[PDB]
């Protein structure tokens, strides 16, 4: 239930 | 897999002396999520590295999504500080550092070795990588933050301090220190309800009143592994202690750890507690 | 095109001429088509500062070495001006790719091309990066590319500054098509007196009445031919490039290239050649 | 046939 993508793009 | 969905209780299950008899895990270190890391596993070194930090982003992000649900979804000291001592678990595992090495763990630390490999230098760079990664790290672990106050997660939990790097012995007796003020008044509070006074003109109601001497006993048995867990968390400190650079900010004994972390710490009451000759206990559960 | 193939091993030089066919506009020469590749084209979401600074130069590099290793191979292990002309065209094209302005975007190319584009990105000044990021890494592509003599001394007989110094594709692809023709002429010429040269009578040339003189005629005619076509391509796809910028000093038209590339190099003797009206041609040729 | 770790290296 988590957007991996967007929490990779966050970590930047 | 479990681990990464749902958390035990806060203090549901008591830190754990028997597995690895000279160290002390807490429960939160046996449920640190590492889905990814365990279930992975070309030539270059620096594709790996980033293949890497991938998976641990990922697993930081729910690491930390599931603390703040532990936390009742609430921003607090409490929730900045497992934070810190999941992360820091994160970086000792990464490091080669970790005290547990227990199930998955062994095999999250062979696919560690598969990608800085064995050599002798090995080990330090996986210090530097962890020291250039962290901060994205920790950044990872305030994405259901970040995803609500959108920038100004910052201003919740300090990065400076979440980062700092300290032995892991450090922050477990943190932890302990700060479980253990939040277990005592509670258990003594269970003490008083049923021990307190005497049961004649002279006697102390711990001498005949069994609900008395049945609370009495749960106290004992709960003191005595607050006693043993202290043991063997301030004998590992010293242990560590002796076997590195060990120069701290100001800490020389583990009793400082303490110090730092609670209130009008005073580790000459502290040792009355943990050893049953404290005024409460003796008022109480002393029949003479 | 290929990848692998031609990481391998390169064709003899002037196997396979020009190719004008492919894209009407421009002339392909055999060297661009071989160019290794390989690392670059399965380099691919992974845009960290790492993935362009390390990883894509790191495999670049790698690539560098191949070509030049297979170019002093091809060149017979000479370390000479040929060898060095080679490592300069083919360090020029790397460069082009890099910085998207490369002439040829065929089959591999244009894979190549989109990994460039998921790295660098596809805003306005991403063209721009892409510059500043060669500029600042191509010493040490060249470098690499000379790995293989450099194993065995380096930096003398071949010149850094000549091969760095950014030009057009286009200004590069012309030098080495004139290297090219003044190697084929004296060979055709050649076979062309050893069955023309003379008369077959007191007043006829061969070339009027003696047939094996007239198919050597024939193929002169179609390589001339060739040269033709592939020299108008080039030196309109010259002019077109130099309108369309602000400019290289020194080179006004595509003769003063090749002014500077050849020796004693004639225009009006070189457009006679091409056009079939030089003395020689004439004499050996042209019955009347 | 080409040390990849010395070409990267020698590259320096």
């Amino acid at each position: 239930q988590l957007d991996f993508e967007d929490v990779w793009n966050s970590s930047y | 897999m479990k681990n990464c969905n749902y958390k035990r209780k806060r203090r549901e299950r008591d830190w754990d002396c028997n597995t690895k008899k000279d160290v002390c895990i807490p429960d939160r270190r046996y449920q640190l999520c590492m889905k990814e890391l365990t279930n992975l596993v070309h030539r270059d070194i620096t594709f790996r590295k980033l293949y890497l930090k991938r998976k641990l982003i990922y697993d930081a992000a729910v690491e930390g999504d599931l603390l703040l649900k532990l936390n009742n979804y609430r921003y607090n000291k409490d929730f900045c500080k497992d934070i810190r001592w999941s992360l820091g678990d994160f970086g000792d595992i990464i490091m080669g550092t970790d005290m547990e090495g227990i199930g998955y763990s062994k095999v999250v630390e062979n696919n560690l070795r598969s990608i800085f490999g064995t050599d002798e230098k090995a080990q330090q760079r996986r210090k530097q990588w962890w020291n250039e990664s962290k901060a994205q790290i920790w950044t990872a672990m305030m994405y259901s933050v970040k995803k609500r106050l959108k920038g100004n997660f910052i201003w919740i939990c300090k990065l400076n301090v979440a980062v700092n790097i300290e032995p892991q012995i450090y922050r477990w007796i943190r932890e302990w220190g700060r479980d253990y003020v939040s277990e005592l008044p509670t258990e003594v509070q269970k003490l008083k309800e049923k021990c307190d006074g005497k049961i004649n003109y002279t006697d102390k109601k711990v001498c005949k009143v069994p609900p008395c001497q049945n609370a009495c006993k749960s106290y004992d048995q709960w003191i005595t592994r607050k006693k043993n867990q202290w043991d063997v968390l301030s004998n590992k400190f010293i242990s560590v202690k002796n076997a590195e650079k060990v120069q701290t900010a100001g800490i020389v004994t583990p009793y400082d750890i303490l110090k730092q972390e609670l209130d009008e710490f005073n580790e000459v009451a502290f040792e009355n507690e943990i050893n049953k000759r404290d005024g409460a206990y003796i008022e109480l559960c002393v029949c003479s």
